[PDB]
RNA sequence: AAGACGGUCGAACUUGACUAUCUAGAGGAAGUAAAAGUCGUAACAAGGUUUCCGUAGGUGAACCUGCGGAAGGAUCAUUA
RNA sequence: GUGUUCAAAGCAGGCCCGAGCCGCCUGGAUACCGCAGCUAGGAAUAAUGGAAUAGGACCGCGGUUCUAUUUUGUUGGUUUU
RNA sequence: CCUAUCAACUUUCGAUGGUAGUCGCCGUGCCUACCAUGGUGACCACGGGUGACGGGGAAUCAGGGUUCGAUUCCGGAGAGGGAGCCUGAGAAACGGCUACCACAUCCAAGGAAGGCAGCAGGCGCGCAAAUUACCCACUCCCGACCCGGGGAGGUAGUGACG
């Protein structure tokens, strides 16, 4: 399906994600909001699974998992 | 010696091998998939990862230098692990957030040289041969 | 799935007494539905123009039995792949030349001419003979052809000569022992012998006893054994490769001595 | 007790003559003993045998002499259908120039060339040279 | 033998049937209507049972509709426990040629008892024969029940 | 023809239960590596209390002790 | 077996005639089949066979009773064999 | 093929068998009445696991063995997942149909049409794998037919698997 993910820093790109979420099954795609006037990465990201099992997956970890001494918000789109 | 050698004795032999074999390390580590589960390589040859960070190591005696490795995240397989820089001169190259082919050492599946927890080498950094940087073949394109 | 027969044959898992090649071509022939069975038969096309050689393509092949010069036993075919089988007789009639195909024992389709005496009748065996409905006898030859009110004393396993002008039953062959034979696929393909013996099992499989004319002694299960007419009396002649049996050795020293010493 | 008596007469008779002992009691003696007995003595590796006869089950002494090198057993016996005993006669002696394979046939307790001329095979027995 | 009328339907073999005619009352047959045997061949005769028999079994192959063919086998019975099956066990050497030695396997196998066999125990050698599956496990029919020596009772003196 | 009676095959759905596989996690307690720091001196020569086994209890710790063993002990050897 | 220039391979080919010789001719062997099953020769090896408070052989024979069909033309009854 | 850190298992929604019937292209607990209480296991059943399709075959080994088999051929199986069906001798068919479920598409919002584990190609995936080409002339297949159609198949291009 598409999950979201929130709290992202202006460290963390689509690479840095991408080799986050490989755990938890092969993304198809990542977006990620940006914003070249304000700041890099706005905060909100768009990862599109290509598969409804590993997308659930991802929401399940992930949230409540460190990256970048935060804690990560995924949730269903 | 010390094994049944009746005349109908065929089950008990084909039976007791098969039960014996599974004792020896170098088969039941492999035979369980242990190799895969807590190794990246077994079941692949070559991966590739996006670098983490570049760590230097204070190699632990015997032998006084600093080693100097790289922390790769390896995309396929999903682990984390600390791989080799060889060549001399070369560890800096390597960027964080511009990839590596990672590939085992040498042992396979344990550690080398007078360095713990380093059991895998860099093979190309940003996918076009560190061999290739070395010599000057080819250039850095990053 | 499967959801049906095929309709297709590919090469290099036809039948290797054809004498096709390996993989040059990805298709073989394959024969028709017809009186005999595809393993033992011989499409019309590899006489035609593998052996024969009266075509270089296929379109020619086509083309060639659309002319109807081709008769295949005393009746007028056009079937591209028809199915031939053992001691079939093919007519040409363009030409005026009848081959009749008999296993060498080397185990090759022989093109054997024969004169057209001969391709008059061909002996077949009776697979079975049945009595029909509303109590009229009829033989059945192997080549599925179902001849009415047979000769009334006739028994299994007897040869017939059938006769390819009128159809029907020409006289009869009756089943004997030292009949000649001529035995039939397996290891003892294309050897020609007598009986000796034929040895009765009681349920199935029954095998016969046979000794080849050399004087080589050898079983095989009578129905591999096709019945060609009567004892020391042939009907049709021997073909290529003597047809009874030959060895490696024999077979390299007329190889040699015959090539380069004809022309 | 005993489940093989081949093995303990050939063991008998080599332990004798690594000593340079010239005789041995055998027993329980069978009609196998007697056979391979025979077939050993013809080609000179062993001298001549006397069976005693009790009621017991027997007892032979063997006058041996120093021609054998060794007599071993196939124990347990195993099937040998004249393309098997080509990888024996390699595996187990020093040359196909001389020593005997002894096997068993319908045809005879024989000595292995003559199992090749029969083309009759069987169960091997041992082996002497 | 035993009544067809034990069940709770009367049966009558293939054109065996009543002709009762002009004369008064029966058949009503005074074995059940005539009995029909008949051969199945292979080195097998019909025994006594059969001509004695008017049972309601039809799996039977000297009375039955059933036909013998294919292979012939041999084996043990194991068990018997209930009516009209019993179970042998079928010995067969299974070939290794791996190791040196092979090794002795086994299966057990249901197989139909017919009526037309009667005085029989477990332990008794019995021939059997392929048949089409005539119930889901039972491709087989008794042919013959052997006694044979090896299993004695041959010493008597009686 | 729609429709429709009753049945059979039966996708799917809904509510409880189940197991497997995967993954988050405050914290707790181990073993390993990891190295030249801190406190003892345990075993190694009878290591200055010979060692060690089973078992129970005790000692900050190595460890000690009772009870029965073993020698792989330091005893292959003690008597008119 | 065969002259793909060697070779990987392929199943081909080689001759005689000016081109009316309206042509001659060799081939694409043979070997292999987990097993089980089928056929057949052997009888060593390993198991296996029986007659004990008797049993097996040879129309050895009797008195008693039964049933099936040959036959005394045919068919029925009685009596045997 | 591996497993006992799987030792008892199979029927109340038949487990095995007898009998009789319904049903099916046809055998048969296939299904059902009635009636029996069976059937199977230490010779490993039962249960669990499996990048577990099977064979012909492949690689290395003195011999013995060990390892491999989706992959040019043969058999079986499936065509997004399930279930049902029509035509026809043969199909429970995705370049047929119908429903639902998961996916995707057009829409004027009422509706409507769909299945590349075909050939090319693209996306995703990865350490990993080619032309959106040309042709029915060959080789064969199909048809009412020599005549037509064929991503069967041939042909080139890509190609340091080797």
């Amino acid at each position: 399906a598409t999950i979201r993910v929130t709290n992202l820093s202006e460290d963390t790109r689509e690479t840095d994600l991408q080799e986050l979420f490989r755990p938890f099954g092969s993304i198809s795609r990542i977006y990620l909001a940006k914003d070249k006037t304000t700041g890099q990465s706005k905060g909100f990201a768009f990862i599109s699974f290509h598969r409804r099992e590993d997308a659930a997956r991802a929401i399940a970890g992930v949230s409540g998992f460190g990256y970048d001494h935060l804690i990560l918000n995924v949730e269903w789109a | 010696m010390g094994k049944c050698r009746g005349l109908r004795t065929a089950r008990k032999l084909r039976s007791h091998r098969r039960d014996q074999k599974w004792h020896d390390k170098q088969y039941k580590k492999a035979h369980l998939g242990t190799a895969l589960k807590a190794n990246p390589f077994g079941g692949a040859s070559h991966a590739k990862g996006i670098v983490l960070e570049k760590v230097g190591v204070e190699a632990k005696q015997p032998n006084s230098a600093i080693r100097k490795c790289v922390r790769v995240q390896l995309i396929k397989n999903g682990k984390k692990i600390t791989a080799f820089v060889p060549n001399d001169g070369c560890l800096n190259f390597i960027e964080e957030n511009d990839e590596v082919l990672v590939a085992g050492f040498g042992r396979k599946g344990h550690a080398v040289g007078d360095i713990p927890g380093v059991r895998f080498k860099v093979v190309k950094v940003a996918n076009v041969s560190l061999l290739a940087l070395y010599k000057g073949k080819k250039e850095r394109p990053r | 799935m499967a959801r049906g027969p095929k309709k297709h044959l590919k090469r290099v898992a036809a039948p290797k007494h054809w004498m096709l090649d390996k993989l040059t071509s990805v298709f073989a022939p394959r024969p028709s539905t017809g009186p005999h069975k595809l393993r033992e038969c011989l499409p019309l096309i590899i006489f035609l123009r593998n052996k024969l050689k009266y075509a270089l393509t296929g379109d020619e092949v086509k083309k060639i039995c659309m002319q109807r010069f081709i008769k295949i036993d005393g009746k007028v075919r056009a079937d591209i792949t028809y199915p031939a089988g053992f001691m079939d007789v093919i007519s040409i009639d363009k030409t005026g030349e009848n081959f009749r195909l008999i296993y060498d024992t080397k185990g090759r389709f022989a093109v054997h001419r024969i004169t057209p005496e001969e391709a008059k009748y061909k002996l077949c065996k009776v697979r079975k003979i049945f009595v029909g409905t509303k109590g009229i006898p009829h033989l059945v030859t192997h080549d599925a052809r179902t001849i009415r009110y047979p000769d009334p004393l006739i028994k299994m396993n007897d040869t017939i000569q059938i006769d390819l002008e009128t159809g029907k039953i020409t006289d009869f062959i009756k089943f004997d022992t030292g009949n000649l034979c001529m035995v039939t696929g397996g290891a003892n393909l294309g050897r020609i012998g007598v009986i000796t013996n034929r040895e009765r099992h009681p349920g199935s499989f029954d095998v016969v006893h046979v000794k080849d004319a050399n004087g080589n002694s050898f079983a095989t299960r009578l129905s591999n054994i096709f019945v060609i007419g009567k004892g020391n009396k042939p009907w049709i002649s021997l073909p290529r490769g003597k047809g009874i049996r030959l060895t490696i050795a024999e077979e390299r020293d007329k190889r040699l001595a015959a090539k380069q010493s004809s022309g | 007790v005993r489940m093989n008596v081949l093995a303990d007469a050939l063991k008998s008779i080599n332990n004798a003559e690594k000593r340079g002992k010239r005789q041995v009691l055998i027993r329980p003696c069978s009609k196998v003993i007697v056979r391979f007995l025979t077939v050993m003595m013809k080609h000179g590796y062993i001298g001549e045998f006397e069976i005693i006869d009790d009621h017991r089950a027997g007892k032979i002494v063997v006058n041996l002499t120093g021609r054998l090198n060794k007599c071993g057993v196939i124990s347990p016996r195993f099937d040998v259908q004249l393309k098997d005993l080509e990888k024996w006669q390699n595996n187990l002696l020093p040359s196909r120039q001389f020593g005997f394979i002894v096997l068993t046939t319908s045809a005879g307790i024989m000595d292995h060339e003559e199992a090749r001329r029969k083309h009759t095979g069987g169960k091997i027995l041992g082996f002497f040279f | 033998m035993a009544d067809i009328q034990t069940e709770r339907a009367y049966q009558k073999q293939p054109t065996i049937f009543q002709n009762k005619k002009r004369v008064l009352l029966g058949e009503t047959g005074k074995e059940k209507l005539p009995r029909y045997y008949k051969n199945i061949g292979l080195g097998f005769k019909t025994p006594k049972e059969a001509i004695e028999g008017t049972y309601i079994d039809k799996k039977c192959p000297f009375t039955g509709n059933v036909s013998i063919r294919g292979r012939i086998l041999s084996g043990v019975v194991t068990k018997m426990k209930m009516q009209r099956t019993i179970v042998i066990r079928r010995d067969y050497l299974h070939y290794i040629r791996k190791y040196n030695r092979f090794e002795k396997r086994h299966k057990n196998m249901s197989v139909h008892l017919s009526p037309c066999f009667r005085d029989v125990q477990i332990g008794d050698i019995v021939t059997v024969g392929e048949c089409r599956p005539l119930s889901k496990t039972v491709r087989f029919n008794v042919l013959k029940v052997t006694k044979a020596a090896g299993t004695k009772k041959q010493f008597q003196k009686f």
